[PDB]
């Protein structure tokens, strides 16, 4: 009754508690074993960082059961306006007890105003200073402290280890993780808290911070006592977002904390941290869906940009298909990336806006029901701190701002991203709104969330555990698991950390988490680790545990090899994921733990693998799995020999191939997978599998698991994208089996006959195989080929239709809905001068089709499958869309056709037949079949920019092109720095960000997309803004685009103003003419704008809507006058043969002969007679400009100043080029005319412009000695540091030749005298090298200034 | 290893 304390009992231990405050007196275990909590008399309190003592009088005891008890705390402090009721609940179950804040009652409080409005005198924090829950004394036997910290440096270790001793002092020392040890018991600490604190290494915020334990020391008698509490808690938090304005948000849960009695519970004889550590994960917090992380074998990234819909949903739901059957069922993790809106990048923070393009919602979910069905889960890429104008979420709210008040600024690319105040996105419900928008759209189908950037700071300066726990709390809330970018990221809650699973990112310093401690505890809960990368040596150095190792096929950064994918997770993953089926219950003589970095008590057993590496894993089951290093020493071969046990038999054995790719191994497996690749549970015993890899493969000899021991006889399968092939039957002989592999080729093991995975490729396409995955067999089962010609599954990465001579390959359309709109189209690369076709008809009669010539454009679409650096045939990729617009038959009757006509030896690919519901009809014909007219708002765009396709630009790119959305004000001329509008007419239009300068092509029409007809005359007008004037130019040309073969006109400024362009175009001979937009040499003018202003202004964009191309009637012409115009040309050009290149007169000859073609046929009209006429004036045009160009070239070299500027103000081009690609300016400085120089530059010469040998004006005006030439080019632009084919920069012929003044220039402007060329060579290494000891030492002198 | 004068078509090495 006046008893100052009570016992709490379960079977497994008594507890002794206080009456007076919720302390622990001790613990007693059933066979007598004694811990301490807190012997001495603290009664502690804090809140609001306010330590208040509590009396008798403040604490009210009740004992509600055996197992509970609870207590009234009256914490108050008048001068510092604290006064609050805390409920405090102590429960036990078997070895646990749990200490949980049930209530918080504020009596300076109403609560919460509305809207989480500020509460005035919140109760923002609470801990118990020094509680004690569980104490250590050095007065007994081995007591120790093990502790963790984040650390995401591969070199530096997250754990320390030491003995308590008289000498330990600690205050509130805080720790991830910690636990203790002593008189035979071992306990940790779990806590709820929200604290962030001591970190060993952590490249960012994000939750990295997490530190939930307190360790203090105080003196119990003649003993010092190592104490764990809990860290703080959270509970009505006031924060502040970057407008100033403040907010009281509610706990993401109540203060909550335990701990977890053990002996030796993996019976190895002592007591320390590793049996704290088993007892740990009964009370310890979960991630979210945690329990699925075994079975996520395959994981990648399928990628979507710029509007390209580079991977629809169902195209995605195929290659999931691909890798069950290459995985024989494996399961998957596929993380999309660009889901929504117009891809990657584009629409953020709009969570619920799934990418129409891609297939919608609907086809989203198409893809999820179905994928689930292979194991495969999903998940979306989403952003919480940049967000984009176009974005519906995009508000004056929304916007982070500045102490100035000016906006936080983040990326610029397709559009400019603007920092999210975080703060504000938390604190007002949006954010958990928009996550809302998602889960209406998937509902449980979806499995995760990929977080991205969150930690880095671009949201507020904070991003701390409280707002990263919230973050997660409303992620979880949707049923998704929890995933995100940074390595040391969200210690607390999530699975997956993109720069952990991906080794390749950010170096040794900014990994996944180098701890044992938390792999120890959560190895088989994340994929969050340091895996294989020797390069960056210590945790990375061949961790016996593995380590996830990520790699792409669909897009990411440019990732597309298949076979690579597949190999690399038959190489690391199969064993990283089969080792996480398996707790960790011991772990010794770790080499990364050393007395000098903090763990002398770190346990080292020379009787466990000759005191090398080991760890034991056990599963619920009773199964037993050994992990082994084969020295300890890194110089010795056997540090990265590992040998894996099951049930005491090895599965695994030698040395894994260098996960950063720099050396194969020998590593060798025959690993059991007794899991379905669900929930993961056994498969009954007659399905149970192996699967064998060999790495340099040969012969090796295993023995079966004890199931499988009474065999006489296993099944053995090669894995290939078919599935299951080439079936062995292998003796088995006393338990044993032999097996004969190939290098890095994986098999799959059976007990008896294995049945084929069933797959249906394409479900939901309209077609079967669309993709062509099904191997040869799809053109028998599937496809229907006929005609004298092959057709053919071509390609060993991504496969394709390939065609050669006269071959039809059809098949019928399914699930069309009658009388509605749709678009096919279909990827095209055409090597062949014979026409490439798709054609839909019904019923024998055709009601679309197109065709195309030989392909003239390059794919350069970095995320596409079959862009140029993919190799589709000689090197090169030259796929395009090709589009057919029909109505679907009433008569549900329609087939596609893919045809290649001429009867020749060249190929034909096809790829990715797309049939999607469409409303486009702005295409009109003649009754000839060829245009009319085309009209495009961009409204109802399939996916790119068609009839534009993407040019080179920017190389094979995530290319800055792409449609733009209207969202007014925000998109619109005036908001904020902005001076275009990204929009012109309706919701969408062609916009191009920041590519001025490149003087080259940025997109084109193909003949494929707008087909002009030779000689055809066809009038094209379209809307445009434009920056600044004459940075980007109407291109018009024929065949394959070449610099100087176009026909160029400069579009002048419409910024904030619509403009109007209109030309007239003749289509050229081969019927291969096309037109585009070019990016001029011409600087932008920025208008006196500085930083992202330059950027966010739109002085360098270019935006096109309301395309509009239609054929013209051209006066008629006689057959006589068509005659006449062949004779005026022919006494034009005749006579220039010497004066004309080669190709220039075959291309001359090649026009001529097509004319007269056209002008003597018989039976020839009026019409061809016109064609022929205009044919003749646009050649006349051509060779006009050219003779021009080249009269400019001949000028500037022999130096004929005034014949130079009527040259260029009658229609030279100032940047053509000659034979070995001078300019008139590279001409001008190497012969030395100064006026014609300054002349050229005036009039918007590239002042950067290269040569066939890389030189620049400069490079040719320094080695020739003209020093005003080259301080006008300085003035004008001139990259000082501008590098030739072999390296050699201006200074290096500078130094070469022999004068100071050049020097001087170049190094007042820049010049880098650490240069080196090809051979290594510094300028001052040219100079000593030819007697020029002088200049030597001005060089010498001035590489000194800065050394 | 020689260097020679640069131009048109003309590279600063030649071995
Ligand atoms: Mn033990
Ligand atoms: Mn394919
Ligand atoms: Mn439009
Ligand atoms: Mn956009």
């Amino acid at each position: 009754s006046m008893v100052a304390c009570e016992t709490l009992k379960t079977k497994k231990m008594e507890v002794q508690i206080k009456k007076n405050f919720p302390s622990v007196l001790q613990y007693t275990m059933t066979d007598g074993k004694v811990m301490y909590g807190q012997s001495k008399d603290v009664r502690t309190v804090e809140i609001n960082g306010t330590n208040i003592e509590l009396g008798d009088d403040d604490v009210t005891f009740k004992k509600v059961s055996d197992t509970e008890a609870t207590y009234t705390l009256k914490v108050k402090d008048e001068a510092k306006k604290i006064d609050a009721v805390i409920t405090v609940q102590i429960t036990v179950k078997a070895n646990q007890l749990h200490l949980n804040v049930t209530k918080i009652k504020n009596n300076l409080s109403e609560g919460i105003p509305e809207g989480n409005g500020v509460e005035e005198n919140a109760i923002q924090t609470l801990s118990f200073p020094n509680q004690s829950l569980v104490s250590v004394r050095s007065s007994q036997e081995n007591a120790q402290f093990t502790g963790a910290r984040m650390s995401s440096n591969t070199q530096k270790p997250g754990d320390t280890n030491f003995a308590v001793t008289e000498d330990t002092n600690v205050t509130d020392s805080d720790y991830t993780y910690g636990f203790i040890s002593g008189a035979g018991l071992s306990a940790g600490l779990w806590s709820n808290s929200e604290h962030d604190g001591t970190y060993v290494a952590a490249p960012v915020r994000g939750g990295s911070q997490n530190t939930r334990v307190y360790a203090t020391t105080q003196q119990t008698g003649d003993a010092t006592s190592l104490g764990l509490a809990s860290a703080p808690w959270y509970y009505h938090r006031t924060v502040t977002d970057s407008k100033g304005k403040k907010y009281t948000v509610a706990e993401t849960a109540l203060p909550q904390m335990a701990v977890a009695i053990a002996g030796d519970e993996n019976e190895d004889g002592a007591v320390n941290w590793q049996d704290g550590a088993i007892a740990y994960r009964d009370i310890m917090n979960n991630p979210y869906k945690s329990e699925e992380v075994p079975e996520l074998v395959a994981w990648r990234i399928a990628m979507n940009f710029g509007s390209q819909a580079q991977n629809p949903f169902l195209t995605t739901l195929d290659n999931v298909k691909k890798v069950a059957l290459n995985t024989d069922g494996l399961g998957q993790s596929v993380l999309l990336k660009g889901y929504g809106n117009e891809g990657h990048d584009s629409g953020h923070p709009d969570y619920g806006d799934i990418g129409q393009r891609l297939g919608g919602a609907d086809d989203m979910n198409t893809m999820m029901e179905e994928g689930s069905k292979y194991g495969a889960r999903f998940g979306v890429h989403v952003n919480a701190s940049e967000m984009y104008p176009e974005a519906k979420a995009f508000s004056e709210d929304m916007v982070r701002r500045n102490s100035a008040g000016g906006l936080s600024y983040g990326w610029n690319w397709l559009d400019q991203g603007v920092g999210i105040d975080g703060i504000y996105d938390l604190a007002s419900g949006s954010r958990v709104s928009r996550f809302a928008d998602l889960s209406k759209e998937v509902g449980d189908n979806m499995d995760f969330i990929y977080l991205d950037v969150w930690g880095n700071l671009t949201s507020s300066g904070s991003e701390d555990s409280w707002e990263t726990r919230k973050m997660s709390k409303m992620i979880n809330d949707n049923g998704w698991r929890m995933t995100t970018e940074w390595g040391s990221g969200n210690e607390y809650d999530s699975t997956f950390q993109h720069w952990a699973a991906d080794l390749t990112y950010g170096g040794y310093t900014s990994k996944g988490e180098n701890s044992e401690v938390m792999r120890f505890l959560r190895n088989h809960q994340k994929d969050s680790w340091v895996g294989d990368y020797p390069q960056y040596g210590g945790a990375a150095n061949a961790p016996l545990l593995g380590g996830y190792n990520m790699k792409d096929f669909e897009g990411w950064q440019g990732r597309n090899d298949y076979a690579a994918y597949i190999k690399n997770l038959y190489t690391h993953d199969v064993s990283t994921k089969f080792i996480q089926h398996f707790k960790v219950t011991r772990w010794v003589n770790n080499p990364l733990l050393t007395a000098d970095n903090g763990n002398a008590a770190a346990v080292s057993d020379p009787n466990t693998n000759n005191g090398n590496e080991q760890i034991t894993l056990k599963d619920s089951n009773g199964n037993v799995v050994v992990v082994s290093r084969g020295s300890n020493d890194t110089s010795s071969a056997a540090y990265r020999q590992r040998t894996i046990t099951f049930n005491g038999v090895k599965v695994a054995s030698g040395v894994v191939s260098a996960g950063d790719g720099s050396a194969t191994g020998d590593e060798s497996y025959l690993l059991p997978w007794m899991w379905d690749s669900f929930t993961g549970k056994l498969v009954k015993d007659s399905e149970q599998k192996l699967y064998h890899w060999n790495t340099k493969g040969g012969t090796t000899t295993w023995t079966l698991p004890d199931s499988w021991k009474n065999l006489s006889s296993v099944k053995v399968y090669q894995l290939t994208d078919q599935g299951k092939t080439n079936e062995q039957t292998v003796a088995v002989s006393g338990g044993k089996v032999t097996l004969t592999a190939d290098a890095e080729t994986p098999y799959v093991v059976y007990k008896g006959e294995a049945k084929q995975i069933q797959v249906n490729w394409s479900e939901g396409m309209h077609v079967v195989d669309a993709g062509f995955n099904g191997g040869s067999n799809t053109l028998t089962d599937n496809w229907t080929v006929s005609g004298s010609g092959k057709a053919e599954v071509e390609g060993d990465n991504n496969a394709m239709l390939r065609l050669t001579g006269k071959v039809d390959v059809s098949q019928r359309l399914t699930d069309l809905k009658a009388g509605q709109k749709y678009a096919l189209y279909v990827g095209v690369d055409n090597r062949s001068t014979g026409d490439a076709s798709v054609t839909v008809t019904s019923g024998g009669k055709v009601l679309a089709t197109n065709s195309t010539g030989k392909s003239i454009a390059k794919n350069y679409i970095k995320a596409y499958g079959h862009n140029t650096n993919s190799n589709t045939e000689n090197g090169s990729s030259y796929f395009q869309n090709m589009y057919v617009f029909f109505t679907a038959p009433e008569n549900g009757d329609a087939t596609v056709t893919l045809s290649h006509k001429s009867t020749d030896g060249a190929h034909t690919y096809f790829d990715d037949v797309r049939i999607v519901e469409n409303q486009y009809s702005g295409i009109t014909y003649e009754k000839d079949g060829t245009l009319k007219s085309l009209t495009n708002g961009f409204e109802n765009n399939a996916q790119g920019i068609w009839p534009f396709v993407v040019s080179g630009s920017e190389g094979v790119e995530d290319n800055r092109i792409h449609l733009s959305e209207l969202h007014a004000p925000f998109t619109r001329a005036g908001w904020d720095v902005k001076k275009m509008d990204d929009v012109l007419d309706g919701t969408w239009s062609v916009k191009v960000n920041g590519l001025t300068q490149k003087g080259t092509l940025v997109y084109q029409t193909i003949p494929q997309n707008v087909k002009f007809e030779a000689g055809a005359k066809y009038k094209v007008s379209f809307d445009y803004q434009s920056g600044s004037d004459d940075i980007y130019a109407i291109a018009v040309g024929q065949g394959e685009y070449s610099a100087g073969s176009v026909k160029l006109t400069n579009l002048k400024k419409a910024l904030g103003e619509t403009g109007k362009a209109e030309f007239e175009l003749t289509g050229g001979v081969n019927g291969d003419s096309w037109f585009g937009i070019y990016s001029t040499a011409t600087a932008p003018d920025l208008q006196g704008s500085t930083g992202n202003a330059q950027d966010f202004g739109g002085y360098k964009d270019f935006v096109l809507d309301n395309l509009k191309i239609e054929r013209i009637e051209s006066q008629t012409r006689t057959k006589a006058e068509a005659q006449d115009k062949v004779k005026e040309i022919r006494g034009k050009y005749d006579s220039k043969r010497a004066e004309l290149s080669d190709a220039a007169w075959q291309q001359y000859q090649d026009t001529l002969v097509k004319a007269r073609v056209l002008i003597n046929k018989n039976g020839a009209t009026a019409e061809d007679f016109t064609k022929a006429y205009d044919i003749l004036v646009a050649l006349d045009e051509y060779m006009k400009l050219k003779d021009l160009d080249r009269k400019l070239l001949e000028a500037a070299r022999a130096g004929q100043d005034d014949e130079v500027r009527i040259l260029m103000a009658n229609g030279a081009d100032v940047n053509a080029d000659d034979n070995t690609g001078e300019t008139p300016l590279h001409l001008a400085a190497y012969e030395g005319h100064l006026e014609i120089v300054e002349v050229l530059l005036k009039t918007g010469a590239d002042v950067n412009a290269e040569d066939m040998m890389g030189f620049t004006p400069l490079h040719l005006a320094a080695a020739w000695g003209h020093l005003e030439i080259v301080e006008v080019l300085l003035k004008h632009g001139a990259d000082v540091n501008a590098q030739d084919n072999q390296g050699v920069t201006p200074l290096h012929l500078a130094a070469y030749e022999g004068h100071l003044e050049f020097v001087e220039v170049l190094l007042k402007h820049g010049a880098d005298v650490n240069a080196q060329d090809c051979f290594g060579k510094t300028p001052f290494d040219l100079a000593i090298d030819n007697g020029n000891e002088d200049i030597a030492e001005v060089l010498q002198k001035a590489a000194k200034l800065g050394s | 290893p020689k260097s020679i004068r640069i131009g048109p078509g003309q590279a600063f090495y030649a071995x």
